């Protein structure tokens, strides 16, 4: 790798992430150590604001496959209405009768 | 208060499932070593990652949230 | 108190009161920090396996 | 032991069925795996009493 | 004169250039990082008749970067927006820059 | 913080001095005589004539007293290795460095010493033709074995005493 | 094969692996005070300086 | 048969290891166990390292002003560049050093005043 090019292409990173002066923390997860000050720094709502971001394990591929949901399943728990009433998500069984003889 | 904690959003269905693995069938061609080999990489490449990853993926999705679109959709919630 | 809440309410009245429970947890959750957060939990599954 | 090996292999190979195993064909000369079968069959026993009786 | 001012600010703060390198490693490729460590020069008994053990250790580390005013910092996109800007910018100044491929390795 | 520290014991672990009855009881014949020959020679000498001192004394030095004071000073030199350990050109802290190399140089000596010896002595005691044509001659005994065992106790005792007062002493 | 196998060898028992002090001191615990060339020559080694049981005299000089 | 029951047995374990590993993300255990002992560990943690930074105000505040300077050298140390490499243990050992040159000074000067 040429050397002015090595240099412009590390310069472009360190400024990609922000124009002004930024800390980096260097943590080893395999390690005791350096895990517990790696949990003890990394807060989520600085990571939620954007004042921090962690890099080293992007894993961007997180799109998952869309789980189908049960609809079949759910229609026919809805068809027993004189069982279970489906309100917000909750099936609320209708009070029966224990004395039915 | 987080034993108490509860997430309403979630599917109220059970959501163990089952899932195919294609198996590899056993070659007369090759013999008993030679055979047993390939099961053993094959274990380690592909059926051993992939329950791994089956496994995960129910475990996190127990935990991740259904939309709220889905739910209109299904018929579980009814806006206002 | 609140896992037995059952116990002590009535079906009309612990039906109301879940349903605005849940109405409230729903908002919430729709609220951006919580997508937010659920993305970041989604993200790094294969590592944390 | 040798001779009853011998009558089942010819037995199930002549009904069809061979055990699975060593290779179904030689290496260096392509030997069938039938005839292996019979030559370990012969071999092996012998080896084993000369090891166990020394 | 830069190695006069490397020294004297490495003198008055020893983590001057452990702070430059891990800024310039945050948001540096795999293979960057990957490089190996710093071998001792220095002459004696461990260079003759001894062995010294390398610096080198596993480089498998997680850059945790936060801004110390607390403005918001550039997303994924942005900064690849940012990179290929400064990289097209170079290649202008000088055709024969090979900043595309060292984009695109990573 | 009790005898460990500042009584000898650089005596207890090399030359034999831990033999006693209870190899003996186990040993042969013949693996009896050597090892009170070999406990004899070394630690009570004055039971054998001067030309097998001089011999005994001879091939001891050739194989484990030298040898293991070499490897012991070897083992020094490993340690002195890096002097001075910490300086700076500002100061250089020469009683820091001259403490830690007294304290270091002479512990590597005595592990190497005593690495030597826990090798080499069985082998030379077993295998040595000198050891085991003096110990046909002698053909020590049991009670022989037990007078050297006591009169090197004694001769520790003594050794140990008479560096009592290594500053100060008139006399009277 | 063979000759890499050899090559191998003898880059895993190069200097910058194996040191030129570790064999030294091995061959010094295999060999005796008698048999060792470079002390078996050298009385002053042999006698003087691992002869004593107690040389503080020297050993303090040395270290000086 | 035997591949059957040997990946009926993989499934087990595969099963058992994944709730092992990440039963504290869901609420499929009722009182949520995995999750409180993750979050206990994490409380641990965070309470150690709390610690350890509170032993060093308190010896920061009791530490005379003379050597409270090293007493922050040692402890940035300590803290950040015992696991760096990049940081070089000589530039501390020379700030170590200057203070010392000014208690030397101050020491003779009290001397031979
Ligand atoms: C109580 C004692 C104290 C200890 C506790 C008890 C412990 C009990 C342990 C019990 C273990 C049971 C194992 C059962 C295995 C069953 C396998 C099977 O399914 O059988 C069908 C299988 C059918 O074969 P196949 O798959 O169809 O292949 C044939 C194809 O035609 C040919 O196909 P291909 O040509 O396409 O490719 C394959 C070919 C390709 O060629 C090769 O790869 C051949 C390689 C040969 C070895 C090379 C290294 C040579 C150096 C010596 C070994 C050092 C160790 C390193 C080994 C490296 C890996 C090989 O190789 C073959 O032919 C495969 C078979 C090789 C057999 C010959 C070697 C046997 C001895 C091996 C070493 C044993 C340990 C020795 C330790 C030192 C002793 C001083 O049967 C065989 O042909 C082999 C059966 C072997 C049975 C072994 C039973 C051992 C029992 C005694 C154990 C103790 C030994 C002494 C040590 C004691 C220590 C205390
Ligand atoms: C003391 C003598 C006792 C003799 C007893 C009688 C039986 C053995 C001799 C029989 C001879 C006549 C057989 C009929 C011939 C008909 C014509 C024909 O096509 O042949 C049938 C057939 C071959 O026909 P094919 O269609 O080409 O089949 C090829 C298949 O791969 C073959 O596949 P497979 O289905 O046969 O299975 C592979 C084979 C297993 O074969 C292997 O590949 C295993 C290799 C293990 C190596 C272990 C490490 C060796 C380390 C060096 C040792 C140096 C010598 C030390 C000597 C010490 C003092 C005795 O068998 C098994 O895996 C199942 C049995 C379990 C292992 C028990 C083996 C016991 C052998 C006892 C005799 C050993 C004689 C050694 C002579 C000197 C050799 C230098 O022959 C056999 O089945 C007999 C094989 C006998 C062993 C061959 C070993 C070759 C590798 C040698 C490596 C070292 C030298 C390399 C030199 C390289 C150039 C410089
Ligand atoms: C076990 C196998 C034995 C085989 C014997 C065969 C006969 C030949 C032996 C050949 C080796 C010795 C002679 C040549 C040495 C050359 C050294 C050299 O130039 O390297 C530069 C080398 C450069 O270091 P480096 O590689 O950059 O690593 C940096 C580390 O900081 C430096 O450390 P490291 O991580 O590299 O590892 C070394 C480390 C320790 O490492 C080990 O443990 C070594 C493990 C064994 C290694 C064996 C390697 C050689 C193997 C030869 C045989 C191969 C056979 C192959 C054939 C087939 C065999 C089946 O040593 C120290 O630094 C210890 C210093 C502190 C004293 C410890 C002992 C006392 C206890 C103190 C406790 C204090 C606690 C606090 C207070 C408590 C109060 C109650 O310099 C040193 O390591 C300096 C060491 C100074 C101290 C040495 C003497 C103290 C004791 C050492 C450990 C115990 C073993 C003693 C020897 C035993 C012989 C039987
Ligand atoms: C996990 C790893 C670590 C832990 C495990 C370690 C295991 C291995 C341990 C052993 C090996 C490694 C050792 C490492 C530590 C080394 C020391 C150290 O820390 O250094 C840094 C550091 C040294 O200080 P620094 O800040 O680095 O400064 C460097 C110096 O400047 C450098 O010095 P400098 O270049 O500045 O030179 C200073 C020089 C200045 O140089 C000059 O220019 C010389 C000026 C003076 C010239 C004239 C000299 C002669 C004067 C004679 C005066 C009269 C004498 C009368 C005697 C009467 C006797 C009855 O000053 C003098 O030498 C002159 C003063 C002489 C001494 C005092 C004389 C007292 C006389 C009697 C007083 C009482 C009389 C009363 C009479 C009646 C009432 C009036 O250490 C300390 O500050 C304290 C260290 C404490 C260590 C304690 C260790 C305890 C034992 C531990 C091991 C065993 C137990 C197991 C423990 C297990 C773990 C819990
Ligand atoms: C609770 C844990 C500790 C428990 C043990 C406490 C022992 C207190 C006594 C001093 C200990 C000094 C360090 C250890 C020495 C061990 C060996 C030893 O004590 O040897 C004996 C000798 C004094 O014995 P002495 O009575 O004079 O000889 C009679 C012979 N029949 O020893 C000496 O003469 C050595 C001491 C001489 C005086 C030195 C005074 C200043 C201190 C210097 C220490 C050495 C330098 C260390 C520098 C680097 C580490 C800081
Ligand atoms: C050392 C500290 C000096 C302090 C000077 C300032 C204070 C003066 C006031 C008096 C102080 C007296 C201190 C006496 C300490 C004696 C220590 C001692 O006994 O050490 C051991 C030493 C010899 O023993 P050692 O051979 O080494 O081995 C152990 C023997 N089992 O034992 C002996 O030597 C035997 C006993 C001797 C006792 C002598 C007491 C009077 C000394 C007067 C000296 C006056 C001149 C000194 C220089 C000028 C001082 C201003
Ligand atoms: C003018 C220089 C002359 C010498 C030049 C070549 C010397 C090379 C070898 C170094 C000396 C080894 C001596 C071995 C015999 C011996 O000491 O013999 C005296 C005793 C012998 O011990 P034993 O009585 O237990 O056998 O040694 C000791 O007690 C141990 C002392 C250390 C010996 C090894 C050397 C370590 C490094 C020396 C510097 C550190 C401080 C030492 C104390 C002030
Ligand atoms: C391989 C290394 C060495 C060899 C082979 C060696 C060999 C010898 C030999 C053969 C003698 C003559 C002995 C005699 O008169 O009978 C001798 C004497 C001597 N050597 Fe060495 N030597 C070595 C290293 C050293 C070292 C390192 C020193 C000092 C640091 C040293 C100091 C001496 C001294 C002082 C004498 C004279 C002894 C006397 O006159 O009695 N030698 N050496």
């Amino acid at each position: 790798i040429k050397n002015t090019d090595l240099i412009v292409y590390l310069l472009a990173n360190k400024f990609s992430i922000l124009n002004d002066n930024i800390i980096v923390s260097k943590f080893n997860i395999s390690k005791f150590n350096d895990y517990i000050k790696y949990i003890n720094n990394t807060n989520s709502i600085d990571t939620y604001l954007e004042n921090q971001i962690i890099l080293g394990l992007n894993n961007n591929t997180n799109s998952n496959i869309t789980k189908n949901i049960n609809t079949k399943l759910l229609n026919s728990y809805s068809n027993l209405k004189n069982l279970v009433n489906i309100t917000n998500n909750t099936f609320y069984l209708k009070k029966i009768n224990d004395n039915y003889n | 208060m987080i034993a108490n904690f509860e997430n309403n959003l979630l599917p109220k269905y059970d959501r163990s499932e089952v899932h195919l693995i294609p198996k590899r069938q056993w070659e007369p061609a090759f013999g008993v070593w030679e055979n047993f080999l390939y099961d053993i990489t094959e274990y380690a490449s592909f059926i051993a990652p992939r329950g791994k990853e089956i496994a995960a993926d129910y475990q996190i999705q127990s935990a991740i949230p259904l939309t709220k679109e889905e739910l209109i959709e299904a018929g579980l919630y009814k806006e206002t | 108190k609140f896992r037995y809440r059952l116990a002590n309410e009535t079906s009309e009245t612990f039906q109301r009161r879940n349903n605005r429970m849940v109405e409230r947890q729903i908002k919430r959750f729709q609220q951006p920090q919580y997508k937010h957060a659920f993305e970041q939990l989604q993200k790094n599954i294969a590592i944390s396996s | 032991f040798t001779a009853v090996s011998w009558f089942s292999i010819y037995q199930f190979a002549r009904k069809g069925a061979v055990l699975p195993v060593l290779r179904e064909y030689g290496r260096y000369f392509g030997t069938h795996r039938l005839f292996r079968q019979y030559l370990h069959t012969l071999v092996l026993p012998l080896l084993y009493t000369e090891y166990a009786l020394n | 004169l830069g190695k006069l001012n490397f020294q004297k600010l490495k003198e008055t703060n020893p983590y001057f250039a452990s702070d430059i390198v891990n800024q310039l490693d945050a948001a540096a490729a795999e293979f960057i990082k990957v490089r190996p460590a710093a071998e001792s020069e220095a002459g004696g008994f461990l260079n003759s008749l001894g062995v010294s053990s390398s610096f080198n250790t596993t480089k498998n580390d997680i850059y945790v970067v936060q801004s110390a005013s607390g403005k918001k910092l550039n997303n994924k996109e942005q900064r690849e927006a940012y990179v290929l800007e400064k990289a097209q910018k170079y290649l202008k100044e000088d055709p024969q820059s090979k900043i595309l491929d060292i984009i695109a390795q990573k | 913080v009790f005898e460990f520290l500042f009584y000898n014991q650089q005596h207890k672990t090399r030359n034999g001095y831990f033999i006693n009855h209870d190899n003996l009881m186990l040993a042969s014949l013949e693996e009896r005589k050597k090892l009170i020959f070999y406990f004899i020679a070394n630690q009570v000498p004055e039971k054998l004539d001067p030309v097998d001192r001089v011999k005994f004394n001879e091939e001891l030095s050739d194989n484990l007293s030298t040898k293991a004071r070499l490897i012991g000073s070897l083992t020094g030199l490993i340690g002195l290795v890096g002097f001075p350990y910490i300086s700076t050109r500002i100061y250089s802290r020469p009683v820091l460095n001259i403490g830690l190399s007294l304290l270091i140089c002479p512990f590597l000596y005595y592990v190497g010493n005593q690495l030597t010896y826990s090798v080499w002595e069985p082998k030379f005691i077993a295998n040595n033709n000198t050891v085991c044509e003096l110990s046909k001659k002698y053909n020590f005994t049991v009670f022989d074995f037990a007078q050297a065992k006591k009169e090197a106790h004694l001769k520790a005792l003594r050794t140990e005493l008479v560096s009592d007062n290594l500053l100060y002493s008139p006399g009277i | 094969m063979f000759l890499g196998i050899f090559k191998d060898v003898i880059k895993l028992l190069n200097k910058k692996v194996v040191p030129v002090y570790f064999w030294f001191f091995l061959y010094c615990f295999l060999s005796t005070m008698d048999t060792n060339i470079f002390v078996s020559s050298c009385s002053f080694l042999k006698v003087e300086v691992f002869g004593k049981d107690e040389n503080t005299t020297l050993v303090l000089l040395f270290y000086v | 048969a035997i591949r059957n029951f040997v990946f009926k047995i993989s499934n087990q374990i595969q099963n058992l290891a994944a709730k092992r590993s990440l039963a504290y993300l869901n609420q499929i255990d009722s009182q949520s166990v995995p999750s409180r002992a993750t979050i206990n560990m994490k409380d641990q943690v965070t309470q150690m390292q709390r610690e350890i930074d509170n032993m060093a105000n308190v010896i920061r505040a009791q530490i005379p002003d003379e050597d409270r300077a090293e007493f922050e050298i040692l402890k940035k140390y300590y803290v950040t560049g015992q696991h760096d490499s990049l940081v070089d243990p000589q530039d501390v050992l020379l700030q170590l050093d200057r203070i010392q040159v000014l208690k030397n000074l101050k020491m003779i000067e009290l001397n031979e005043e």
